[PDB]
Order: structure tokens, then sequence, then C-alpha cells
């Protein structure tokens, strides 16, 4: 059960027990496993005429004791029968005794043969090592390998988590140099995949035979406390089975119900853990193994019954765990098998058999080496050729631990592909979930439509979402990562990451309140012209003069100005029509108020004040102190009107409207409010010294009734402006433009209707009132 | 052809071995293995050639000394390493085969073994260190190392016979964290070169980081130089979390090459200056003191060995080199070792020898051979002790095995050139270090002590200069242990320390473990750092507000006032005055003004939607029919006042009875028509707003739209500027009080009033809103009688007394 004679042998170093002398320790029943599984390969290999027509092979079995007995192993190979190895320069001439060894499982120990081996140059393939330091072949070039390296589990393991959408993870690796690795390996390769880790922490190592030391006991406290009160659910653990097994005791006594752990080949099957059959409480355990044909007659075999070359109670172990090997149907005996497969293909090729009658040519080491570093043979309708860097196209496997003792305890979910590099066959999985749904894993909740994201923590996979502001729209089209303004007429709410339009709002002619303002304005202007031609029908009279005579008219004229503005405030409040209500209405409005206002002024000066200053009002009416008066009034209101266009804007604000975005004011000026009260504060100023003069002049002229229209005119005017001040402090958001025009047409009615219209009203009524000598008598009383 | 070869062994008695880099490999054999033969290693070296000089001047010492190994003389078998396992091992493999014999036999005891050496002076790299280690393990050989540093090395169930000096990376890696945590620098974030000696370094730094307290931020790798060139990106990636993890301080365990590499992308990028934690692998070799604007990267500071350097070596090294040349001496040991290992040494060719003084003559002084020096003393002082010898000879019964000194080489004390070194369990001795900085002053670094390392430091931050500004210690802390209230959000490359985010106004905290400052209902209030939703207090038109209170004083005195008047009212019935103030019309105007009082006063208390719609338009109500009173008899005077005379008399037997009344019912018909109209259009009610102020919950009567109540208030209002326009041109009566004047009053301080509330009423605040609301209607109702009945009293309760 650990030798056999031949021409050219085969070396083996299968690690028999874990955890001189190497009985003592615990069993491992996979490590005789693998010894059977060379043993009926190389009997099959005997056994067959195609292979190898004669030139019998031969093997030779010493256990490696996991770390313990490395050195010995392959000393005791590679060395002469009487176990005296000379040391040369060059060993081209040196027949080993052992053509090519196999066993060695574990990469560290794997790594300290395989610096001997690559000094004799002998081939050496590692039946399950991992660890990615064996693809590298400058420090070790004969280090050939059959089973795939660690970043090919790495990535199967990644594809699986990205298949599923876990990207917020946990990992944990024991301190040995295979956790370190694995971790590290991991890291970077998830890094990169738009998965971030958690937090990786260490598993301090805890043998079965360890006592649980306390400072042990209250770290690996520690580590599921911090596990549980994380939100990562996806547990990656690089780590021997020999320390998860007590991690997994602990953590099942903390109460650490939803997880889902990911196993790695260490561990990701093994019989040990598999036995506990007391799991199901701590959710679902996912794993990577490497899956081929099964071998057509190797149970048959496993069920028949130098230092430490032997075992003791290997085979008790090994029929203890039949049922569960051959349930589970052992898959490294195919890597080992395979790899004892083409060892004997390579030296095949390198007898260069006829496939009949083979030359026993004395083969050394490194000729088989080469050899054996291009063989490409099927194997159970499995290609076997190794890459340039030592490794086999061997299919890696999900595995998913099912606890039923029915059948099957580990069961394949998902074949990887090593040459396509994918993860794929991904079959029905059930879960810890109540609803056999996906478990959740993420670090947060993907933020709903309208809201930024905004990174929480160093890691880049969560964040908080907002609600980005109106005006701003998730740009998800572009940069999901950071809202954006949206701006001109586009306007956007709370959250809404698409836009809304914004529609500007100026005075039309439809609306209701339109309508009856412009009907208003339209009886007033008929009015007007009603007036004016009566005024020009009865120029002969004294009362039509007196109100200007000619000049009356120009009043009358300017006031014609008025109404036909009176439009030209509805319309767009582009530039032009801006302009023209800026320059020319006010020039009306101020014009025909002062006119009046100076004719009051006048006749309550001829009437009372006159007589205070009589010289000196004589000669200011030697130019016409009234003209003069009301002309410096034109000349200050045209610099009103300048100075306001030089600190004014022209131009329209389309300020939003508070009530709703969607409207949007368009106000001739950016603060019409403001340059209209200092516009038209003048006015209000005017008319009430007016006012005030009049009242003082209150003793209307029987003709002339000067105060029963003026006043009239100026009082209803000064109230209108305080109407119009009441409206804006009230600041109805929508009609501002439409009550203005409204106030408008108010304070040119104020002035036509109030003084000009009873003028012609007694005129037509009765003309008595019109007679010269009346009028002159008038005057003088 | 300089003699050195020749002088790489000597006979002696229990000879020793030497594992060194006398040359270095050339970089084809390495990769071209197709033959089973090891590479040669023509390619010179110049440490490695002091460091075999060393282990000479040592061996020479301890077989001239008398006092030390008497009547015993030391050999060597110096056989080239070229920092290589796969030609470094024939060696080793030579080292344990037999006693002179070539052949290395594989039993399975190794307690009868006889080897060639009796111990091996270790190799320097740490992967030669490791591999030849576990060669030599299993036959129990006490290997020595002079610059194995690496911590697995001091595992002592896989590496029992490993005796290195040169403390490991474990005792710098402690220095270190000590000094991180006695400088309070929680949150580091340690970088470690791609190759093993970073990668361990990062191992121990984590697990010290969990025991000491430090919590580690970014636990990377920076990539070795390379022909990939994609690690110089990778760099940026880790170089970025450097920058993104907000840390002052960074552990580089880096190689020379790495840190070299890691530096100059640092200053090609303008990296922010932070503190770089050493180590003794970069803190002081050129490659990294060259770099053009280092300076301005922080202050470089880490933990430099300690231990005499080996004086009196130079003397002897020229002195060798020179007796080399001197062909007398080459040749009379070339005689004496014939036919013996004399050629298998390494670098054994004539040229491999042939050197000049200055080929090595530069790193004469180099710490490194001390180390080599300390070595043979150890395994020296080992054998001497494994005799049983003492001064003036020793019986030495039978040749002692490896194991002997493997069992007698364990907590040995031997002095080195007067340092009493000493060995521990692990195999370790244990020299101290002191922390160098990296001090600038002309683009030269000068490193300087700070303090010293016996295990545990002793700093003085006093001396650091600390870069930044007024020599400030950077600070790099870490939220550990923090105020409860706050959010907690985990952070770290491990669970370790958090962030502490204050909660907002608005949002509580449901239990301290949640991660989010949970929003509730707008019922609750909660300010900042509350992990609770707090419950407000109603707020509302209270009849008990000091404003409400004030109003309602008003209101007391406006129905004093009206009913006084209306007494006045009733008695003086047949004196024509009171009848031509407007008769029982004004009676009616009187108790409009009662009712008024009655319709305003449902404003104050708890407000109700129904209040709110029931309420104004009857508040304007009874003021619109005393108005319309006050209108009958403006207008009644405006008539008079004008001159039509047939006109006048028709409108005043009109309105003298039938049309006076009918139009008071006809204007209160239109007030209360108004009202249906708003009601139906813009109905106040009654709601509550949370937010508005974050302590209470403001229940008040919000109004659809305050234009609606304008124009119901506006309908009375423009009643009175009619009968406004019509009383106020009457000019004042000849001789006597004119009566339009009282209306005239009367209604123009009645619009200087609602005119001018109006907007006080939209600027004030909402609560409020109602409030003044209530004094507009006093005041109004006020200045009615302040305005248009005071003269009506005046004269009643005047009027007998006059005359």
């Amino acid at each position: 059960d650990f030798y056999l004679p031949g021409d050219y042998l085969l070396g083996g170093l299968f690690s028999l027990h874990a955890n001189p002398m190497c009985k003592e320790y615990e069993v491992k029943v996979i490590g005789y496993n693998l010894m059977q599984a060379m043993r009926f390969a190389v009997e099959e290999i005997n056994n067959d005429s195609s292979l190898l027509p004669g030139v019998l092979l031969g093997y030779e079995i010493v256990d490696v004791c996991y770390i313990s007995n490395n050195v010995q192993p392959v000393l005791y190979f590679l060395a002469h029968e009487d176990n005296l190895l000379p040391i040369q320069e060059d060993y081209s001439n040196y027949i080993s005794r052992v053509v090519a060894v196999i066993g060695p499982d574990n990469s560290e120990s794997v790594m300290t043969v395989a610096n001997f081996l690559s000094l004799f140059l002998l081939p050496q393939i590692t039946y399950s090592a991992i660890s990615d330091e064996l693809r590298d072949k400058v420090r070790f070039p004969a280090l050939l390998r059959t089973t795939p390296s660690a970043d090919h589990h790495i990535e199967a393991m990644v594809q699986l988590m990205l298949h599923f959408r876990w990207n917020w993870i946990i990992v944990l690796v024991s301190s040995d140099t295979y956790g370190r690795d694995n971790g590290q390996l991991l890291g970077e390769r998830v890094a990169r995949r738009d998965i971030c880790i958690a937090f990786q922490e260490t598993l301090p190592t805890l043998q079965p035979n360890q006592n649980m030391t306390s400072e042990e006991r209250q770290r690996l406290v520690t580590i599921v406390d911090k596990l549980q009160q994380s939100t990562a659910r996806v547990v990656v653990v690089f780590s021997p089975d020999l320390t998860l097994y007590h991690f997994f005791n602990e953590v099942l006594r903390q109460n650490f119900t939803g997880a889902v752990w990911i196993a790695s080949e260490s561990w990701a099957i093994d019989p040990v853990l598999h036995n506990l059959t007391e799991l199901r409480h701590l959710g679902t355990f996912l794993g990577i193994t490497i899956q081929s044909v099964p071998i057509p007659g190797f149970s048959e075999f496993r069920e028949w019954g130098t230092c430490n070359q032997e075992c003791d109670n290997c085979l008790n172990a090994t029929l203890s765990f039949n049922t569960i090997l051959r349930l589970s149907g052992e898959r490294v005996v195919y890597s080992v098998y395979s790899a004892v497969y083409a060892v004997a293909h390579a030296l095949h090729s390198l007898l260069g058999c006829d496939k009949s009658t083979c030359t026993k040519r004395v083969v050394y080491p490194w000729q088989l080496l080469e050899e054996i570093w291009k063989v490409n043979f099927t194997l159970l309708d499995h290609q076997i050729f190794f890459d340039p860097q030592g490794d086999v196209a061997l299919h890696l496997e999900i595995v998913q631990w099912q606890w039923d003792r029915s059948q099957n305890p580990f069961q394949s979910v998902a074949s990887y592909y090593p040459l396509q590099r994918q993860l794929k066959n991904i079959q029905d999985i059930s879960w810890h979930t109540i609803n056999n749904t996906i478990p959740m894993s993420m670090c947060s909740k993907r933020c709903q439509s309208g809201q930024k994201k905004k990174p929480v923590g160093i890691h880049v996979c969560c964040f908080e979402c907002i609600d980005c502001l109106p005006g701003t729209f998730l740009n998800h089209t572009e940069d999901e990562y950071e809202c954006q303004a949206c701006p001109n007429n586009e306007w956007s709410y709370q959250s809404e990451t698409s836009c809304f339009k914004r529609q500007l709002v100026f005075l039309e002619w439809h609306e209701a309140p339109t309508i009856a303002v412009a009907l208003l304005a339209a009886l007033g202007f008929l009015s007007t012209l009603a007036i004016l031609v009566i005024f020009w029908r009865h120029f002969q009279t004294p009362i039509v003069r007196s109100a200007g005579g000619p000049m009356c008219f120009l009043m009358l004229t300017l006031l014609l100005v008025a109404y036909m503005v009176v439009p030209v405030y509805v319309g767009p409040p582009k530039v032009s029509t801006c302009l023209c209500r800026q320059a020319l209405f006010p020039l009306c409005f101020t014009i025909c108020i002062s006119c009046i206002a100076v004719r009051s002024f006048q006749i309550v000066c001829a009437f009372k004040m006159a007589s205070r200053f009589p010289r000196a009002y004589s000669y200011w009416v030697r130019y016409q102190g009234p003209y003069v008066s009301m002309a410096f009034i034109t000349v200050l209101k045209m610099v009103i009107v300048v100075i306001g266009m030089l600190a004014t804007g022209l131009s329209p604000t389309t300020r939003t409207d508070p009530d709703d975005p969607k409207i949007t004011i368009v106000s001739c000026n950016p603060n019409y409010r403001n340059s209209l009260l200092f516009n038209t504060s003048l006015d209000l100023l005017l008319s009430v010294v007016g006012f005030s003069f009049a009242y003082m002049g209150k003793e209307l002229p029987t003709n002339y009734n000067e105060a029963k229209f003026i006043t009239l005119s100026m009082t209803f005017y000064f109230t209108s402006s305080v109407s119009l001040c009441t409206f804006m402090s009230a600041y109805s958001g929508v009609l501002v433009t439409i009550v203005d025009l409204l106030v408008t047409v108010l304070n040119l009615l104020a002035i036509s209707l109030g003084y000009f219209g009873p003028k012609c009203y007694m005129i037509l009524f009765y003309p008595e009132r019109n007679t010269p000598a009346y009028f002159n008598s008038m005057i003088q009383g | 052809p300089l003699c050195l070869s020749q002088q790489l062994r000597m006979k002696g008695d229990y000879v020793l071995g030497g594992l060194f880099p006398l040359g270095e490999a050339e970089e084809a054999g390495l990769r071209s293995r197709t033959r089973p033969s090891s590479p040669v290693c023509t390619r010179f070296s110049s440490n490695g050639l002091l460091w075999a000089l060393a282990m000479k001047m040592a061996v020479e010492e301890i077989n001239n000394k008398s006092d030390l190994l008497p009547g015993l003389r030391l050999g060597y078998d110096l056989f080239d390493t070229c920092s290589e396992p796969v030609v470094a091992m024939k060696p080793s493999l030579m080292f344990l085969a037999k006693a002179g014999s070539r052949d290395i036999a594989a039993y399975c005891n190794y307690t009868q073994y006889q080897p060639r050496v009796l111990a091996v002076i270790g190799p320097h790299s740490s992967e030669l260190a490791m591999v030849t280690g576990k060669f030599f393990s299993f036959f129990l050989m006490p290997q020595v190392s002079y610059g194995a540093s690496m911590e697995l090395l001091s595992a002592r169930e896989t590496f029992p016979s490993f005796f290195r000096t040169v403390p490991s990376d474990r005792v710098q890696l402690t220095a270190a964290a000590e000094l991180l945590q006695e400088f309070g620098w929680n949150w580091v974030a340690a970088l470690g070169s791609d190759d093993e000696y970073g990668r361990q370094g990062l191992s121990i730094f984590s697990a010290l980081a969990a025991a000491r307290g430090i919590c580690i931020a970014h636990e990377g790798l920076v990539p070795l130089p390379r022909a990939d060139d994609s690690r110089l990106g990778k760099v940026q990636d880790v170089l970025h979390q450097v920058n993104q993890s907000s840390v002052q301080v960074v552990l580089l365990f880096a190689s020379v090459h790495a840190a070299h590499a890691l530096f100059n992308y640092s200053i090609s990028s303008r990296l922010s200056p932070k503190v770089w934690v050493a180590s003794e692998a970069w803190l002081t070799s050129d490659l990294v003191m060259g770099l053009p604007g280092m300076a301005q990267m922080g202050t470089v500071l880490g933990f430099l060995q300690r231990g005499a350097q080996l004086h009196e070596f130079p003397q002897y090294v020229k002195t060798h080199l020179a007796l080399a040349t001197d062909p007398a001496f080459c040749s009379a040991l070339g005689e004496r070792e014939q036919g013996l290992e004399e050629d298998v040494v390494g670098q054994r060719c004539p040229q491999c020898d042939c050197i000049t003084l200055q080929n090595v003559s530069a790193g004469l002084n180099h710490h490194q051979t001390f180390s080599v020096y300390a070595a043979v003393y150890s395994v020296a002082q080992a054998l001497h002790n494994t005799l049983q010898c003492n001064a003036s000879g020793c019986p030495a019964q039978d040749p002692v095995k490896p194991w002997q000194l493997l069992e007698n080489m364990y907590n040995l004390t031997f002095h080195v050139g007067g340092l009493p070194l000493r060995f521990d369990s692990s195999g370790n001795v244990d020299m101290e270090y002191d922390l160098k900085l990296w001090v600038w002053q002309g683009s030269v670094p000068r490193l300087h002590d700070v303090g010293r390392f016996n295990g545990s430091l002793r700093t003085e931050r006093l001396k650091i200069r600390w870069h930044t500004s007024d020599n400030q210690k950077p600070v790099s802390r870490c939220s550990r242990q923090c105020q409860e209230g706050q959010v907690r959000r985990v952070k770290g490359f491990h669970s370790c320390c958090y962030d502490c985010v204050d909660c907002e106004a608005g949002s509580y905290r449901q239990n301290p473990d949640d991660i989010a400052c949970t929003f509730c209902g707008q019922d609750e209030w909660s300010p900042e750092r509350s992990t609770r939703c707090f419950r407000r207090r109603s707020r509302f038109l209270a009849w008990g507000e000091p404003a409400v209170l004030l109003l309602l004083l008003l209101l007391s005195l406006a129905l004093g006032l009206v009913l006084a008047a209306l007494g006045l009212f009733v008695h003086h019935r047949d004196s024509p005055l009171v009848q031509a103030s407007g008769g029982p019309l004004a009676c009616f105007g009187l108790v409009c003004l009662g009712l008024v009082c009655l319709s305003v006063l449902l404003f104050p208390g708890q407000p109700s939607p129904a209040r709110c719609l029931a309420q104004q338009p009857l508040s304007h109500l009874p003021l619109t029919g005393c108005l319309s009173t006050l209108f009958l008899q403006a207008a009644e005077i405006f008539v008079e006042s004008e001159l039509p005379l047939s006109w006048a008399d028709r409108l005043s037997g009109c309105l003298r009875g039938p049309w006076a009344w009918l139009v008071v019912l006809l204007a209160m018909l239109v007030e209360v028509a108004l009202c249906t109209w708003y009601l139906v259009a813009f109905p106040p009610e009654v709601v509550t707003d949370w937010h508005m102020l974050p302590t209470e919950a403001l229940v008040h009567c919000r109004t659809r739209s305050w234009v609606s109540f304008g124009l119901a208030h506006a309908t009375n209002a423009t009643l009175a500027f009619l009968c406004f326009l019509g009383t106020f041109l009457v000019r004042s009566q000849p001789g006597c009080y004119n009566r339009a004047r009282g209306l005239t009053f009367a209604m123009l301080a009645y619009f200087i009033t609602w005119v001018s509330f109006v907007p006080l009423l939209a600027n004030v605040q909402v609560v409020l809103r109602p409030a003044v609301q209530m004094g507009a209607l006093l005041l109004c109702v006020l200045g009615i009688l302040a305005a248009f009945h005071l003269p009506r009293c005046y004269l009643l309760m005047r009027q007998p007394g006059l005359n």
C-alpha cells in the first residue's frame, strides 16, 4: 500500500495525516483517498497495452505529514537505492530513483520540495496546491500542476458574487500564508469589479486539539460581533478547515442567523466540516472545488482493504467516511490520477514507443520534464495539456453545501471554464431566505429616480440619496453620481430626474380682466375723441379757450398717445414696447397732469397769491410764468425718464412666479415696481399740490368751476395711486401687469374725465356760462 | 590576480559554513532552466565579499584568541548564494553530506549523522533564508543568519535552528506601532511592498494595530518596479486611497525600489505631504534620498537599528587584499590547501578573484559586517560551551554534533566587540533602535535621533519638525468611543473606528445601533442630535394672546362708546339736530357698530373651519350697513350742496323716507351677496402647519386668497369713497361747523386706516394676521366714531349747556 517495484518509478508525496513518526497526527481520510487514486492511476496505466506496451511503471509513497515531513521524502527520492545522494554541478547524468514525484498538496510544502526538485529538475506535478506563486517558473521550473491556480478560484468566486448582485462583502482570512495571500488576491480582484469589501479582518488559528485559549476566545467574539453588526451578509472565508470548525462553532453559539458563507478550496469541500450537520441555521454555505468526469472504476479500488512511510488507521477512517466519499464523489482524485497519466504519457512519448514495443531507454528526470511540458491527451472526455505556466484547463465548480444525508452531500451549482474565464450554467440554488429567494447583500439601496447619490465612507459602493433641489435634475444619463442644474425655461422640482418647463407670461388681450379693461379704455378714448370734437367745435367759447386754447388740444393730443399706448401695455414686454411705455407714456401722463395743475396754480394765484407778490408774478407772467412752469415740468420729467433708463434695465426679466415655476412673469423691468414708484412719486406730488392749491381756491368760479373738476381728478388720482400701492404690497403674483394697465387707464381717466369732460358737459347743457360778459364778471369776482 | 578563492576556505577543526552573495547571478540562467545545472555567478558584488572577509576576520580572531576555543581552530566553507535558492541549495546540501565525502545520506534518523560543517552562517536574502532554513531544520544544524528579518523565520516549529541576528521586522514594526500609539495616530493607512517583505510586515502591523489600538485605514501594497508598467497605474490607486482616507500618517514598509517608485510618483503627482513612518529598507537608502522635491512630502521618520560598527575592520580588509596581491603568501596558502575544497568555493575563477581594492573599498563601514562577525562569535561561543571548554584547553572528548549546539545555542550570551548580545527562545537577539528623522536643510536629508527603543519607545516629539506650520504635529485621529447621540458610520479596513455624524433637524434615530437619522412625521419636533421625536405645542389665535387681549380691550372700549352714543340717540329724538345727523338710520348705524363688535368677536381662541367661513362676511355686514347709513347722509348733503334746485328737491323727497331704508337693506343684501360669492370662490379654512416654526404646531385660519376678503371689504369701502367724493368738496358752513366735514373726517380716516392695514396685515406673520385684523375693524369702527359721531355727542351733552 506504499510501494511497488518497477523500471521507471513514480514518487509520491501524499499527505496522509495532519494537525520520525507521523501516525500520531490526526488521520486525514482525503490523504489515503488520494493515495489510492494515484495507485489506481498507475495500476490502470500498467494494465493497458496501448498506453505503454510492457515498460512497467512503478510507484512509491512516503507520507509528507502536511508540513512536518517534507525534506526527508524528496531526499529519499532522487537518491540511489543505497540512500546516498552525491553532490554534482551538472545533474544531467544523474539517474534519480523516481522519474517524477507527485503528492505535495500544501502550497508551502510544495515549494519546499520543489526547491530541491528544481535543483535536480525533477518533474513535479502538484495535484491540489493552489498558491499563485507556483505559476512563476523562474522560481520553480519543474512544478507542473493539474489543478487551476488560486486566481481562477477567486475569479469564479467573484463572478458568482456578481451574478447574485452582492457588492457588499466581508472577508475572513486565517493568519497562515494561505489566508493572507488569498485575501490579498480577492481584494485586488474585487477592487476593480464594482464590489467593495465591508471589512477584511484576520481569523486567529484554532486547532481542534487547542483548548480555545482565552485571548483567542475574545478575539473571535470581536470577530463575530463585528460580523453581525455590519450589513454585508456574504462572508468569504480563506482558512484551513481545522480553524473553521472552532470558528463556526463559536459563531453558531453567537446567534448570527443571516449570512452567506463562501468557502475556499481549502475547506469548500471536506467531510470533517460536512459531518457537523448542524449549520442549517447559519444560512447557506458555498465553496469552490474542481470537477472532472468520475474515475470509472476507482471506488471499487477504495473499498478494497523511509521514516513514517506507512500509516496506522487510514483505512478505518476511509471505511467510516466511505458513504460521504462515494456520494460526495471526490474529484481531486481525478487531479492526481490525471497527473499520473500525464507523467505516463510523457514517459510514453519520450521512450518513442511505437504503440506495440517500447525501447527501455535509460530516462533522465529532466528529459521527462521536457517531454511532459507538452503532453496533449484525452482523459475521460477531458483534454489534458499544460499551459506555458504549468497549469491544466480543469473545470472548477461552485459547490453548494447541502446538509441532507439523502445523497450528494455536495451540490454542483455553477461551472467555471478557465479557458473562457467565465462562470455559467448556474442551476437553481436554494437559500436561507424564507421564500427561497436570492438573499440581499448590499451596502446601500439604489437611489430612486430624482435624487443624487453622495458617497458615504471610504468605499465607493454606497452613498446617501438626496433629492436634488428644484432646478436641478438627476443626470443619470451622463453622471449619475452628482445631480446637475437645469437652466433656462427648463425647471425641475424635488426628485424628478426629468425637468419641467417654464412658461413666460405677459399681458395678452384674451383674459377677461384684459378684455374688460380694454373695453374701458376704448370707451374712455371714444369719450376723449368726443370731447375733442366738441372742443374744436366750440373753440369760440371762453370755456374751451381758457382750458388752453389751441394748446389745450395738445394735452388732448398728448392724451391720445396714452390711449394709443394703452394697448402698447399689452403685447410682449420686449425692448420695443418696453421703451415706448417707459419713455412716452410717462411724458403724456406728466404733461397732462402738470398743465392742468399749472392752470389751477395761476387761477388761484390771480385770485389769491398773485396779490402777495404782484411785481414778481407780473415779471413771471411776462414770459408766461405758467407756461414756463409746466415747461420746466416737462423738462424735469424728461430728466426722470433718462435717469431711470440709465439706472434701470430696459430689457425684461422673466422672474419666476412664486405660485408655480411654469408661470414666469415677464416684467418689463427687473424692478419695475420701485422704478414705477420713482417715476410716479413726482406725479403723485404734483397732483396733491395741485389739489391743495385748488382747495385753497375752493371758491370755484361760477363759469370756470375749476375746483369742481380739478379737485375730483386730483383726489381720485391720489386714491388710485394709493390703491396701486396697496395692490403691490399685497403683490398678487399673477396679473400684476393687467392691474397696472387698469391703473394707467385709471389715472388717465382721472385727468381726462375729471377736468376736460365737465367743460363740454356744461357747454352742451347750457351755454350761458360761456357768455363772455359773465366770464369776465366771474374773473373779476 | 588577487588571491581570494584560495583564502575562501580553511581547515581548522570544527569547520563553519558560509552562504554569502560574493557574486550576482546573471539574469539569463535563472530564466533558462532546461539542463540540470546551476547558473554561474561571474558578476562580482562588493558587500558580499566584505561580509566574507568579516567572517574571516572573526574566525581568525577566535583562532588567535586564547581563552575562546583554546587548542581548537575553526575553518570555513565559504560558498556563494548568488541571491538565488537554485544555486544556493547545492552548497547547503554540501554542508550536510558526510565527514570528508560528497554524498548526503537520507537516513530516517539524523542523530547518527556526522556532517562536514558544524554550523552555517545563514544567508542574507530572506527567501534564501527560508529555503535553506527549511532544509537545515530537519538535520538540526545551527544556522545563524546575518541579514534575515522576516518574522516567520522565528517560528520555532518549522525553523528550530534559525538564530539570526539583525532583529526581525516584528521589532521595528512594534516600534512603529508604539510610536503611533504614543503620538495619538489611530487613523493610519499602512502600505507595503508587493514582495513578501511588504506583505509580511503588513500582516504583523495589522496584528499590532488590533493589539495596541491604532485602527488601520487602508491596507494596500505598492507594486515593485516591473516591466508591465501597469504597476505605476496601480500605485496611483493605492496613492489615491491615501488621499481619500484623510490620513496624515502612512506606514511605508516598502523595499528600497518600491518606496522609490512610490515617492517618485508622489512628487510627480503633487501629493499632499504626510508623516511617512519608514522602514530600514528605505529610511536611509540614497535611491530615495536623491529624488527631487522629496523635501516637501511631510516628515519621514523611522526606526533604524543600533549596534556598534565593527571597527578595526577597514585595516584588516586593506591588509588582506594587499597580501592577496603578494605572490608569496598566495603560493604558500595554495600549497597548504592542495587537492581540498579550496576550488569549489564561489567565484573560484582567476578573474572572479582578480579585482581592485576600489572594487570593494566603498561600503567598508557597513553595518551588516558586524552581524556576520557576531554570527561567527555566536557559534564560536556556542561550540566553546558545547565542548564544556574553559580557559587554557579542554578535553574535547568526541566530535560535537550540530544538534548539540542546537541544544546549547538557545539563550546563549556572547560578547561581540564588547557588546553582550544574547539570543532568546525564538533565537533572534534583541538590539535597540533609534528614531531617525529626515530633516531637510539643503535638499540633502540629514537623519538625526529623536528617541531610542529598548522594546519600549522613548521618543521626544519636541525635536521633530513635523513640517506643516509652527511645527504642529500632524493629527490623524479616528472617532472611537464617541458621543452616543450621533449616527455611526463604520469605517476602516477593519471594523475598527467609525465616523460620528450629528443628526439633522427633523430626523430622529430609532436606536443607537442603526446607521440612519430616521425622519418622523411633522407632528413631532426633532432638533439637532436628538435620537427622539418630540411633540410640539399648539399655537393659535387664543383669547389669551397679549395682542388678542389688547384687541378685546379695544373692542370693549368700542362697545362702550357705541352704547353711549346709541343711548343719546334713543333719548334725543325730538331735537332736530340729532335727526339731521341721520335719524333712526343713525340708530341702525350705532347698533351696527355694536353688531360689528358682535361680528368680529369670532376670531380669538380655537378656530374652526366653519368659524372661518361664517366670520368675516358677517364681520363686514354691520359695518357695511352703518357705512351705508353714512353714505345716505353724505349723498344727501352733497345733493344739497349742488344747485339744480329741482333735482335737489326731488332727491330729498325720494331719500327722506322709503329710499333711505330701501338703500340700507340693499347695501345689506349686496354685502351678504358678495359674502356668499367669495365663500363659493375663496372660503378661508382652518389649517395647521408644523414646519413653519420648529417647536410649535401653528393652527390658524389660512385664507385661500386675501384678495377675496379685500374685495368683500372693498364693497363698503367703495361706498365710503363714493360718499367721500360727494362730501369732500363741501366748503365749511358760514359761521357754523360744517355737517359734511364730519363725514369727511370719518371716511378719510377710514381709508387711512384700511388702505394702510391691508399692507400692514399682509406683512405681519400668519397667526397675528387675524390678530391685527381684529384691530382693523376695531380701529375701523373706532375711526367712524372718532371722526363721525364724537362731535354729535359733544353737541348733545353740550347743546343744552351752550344755551
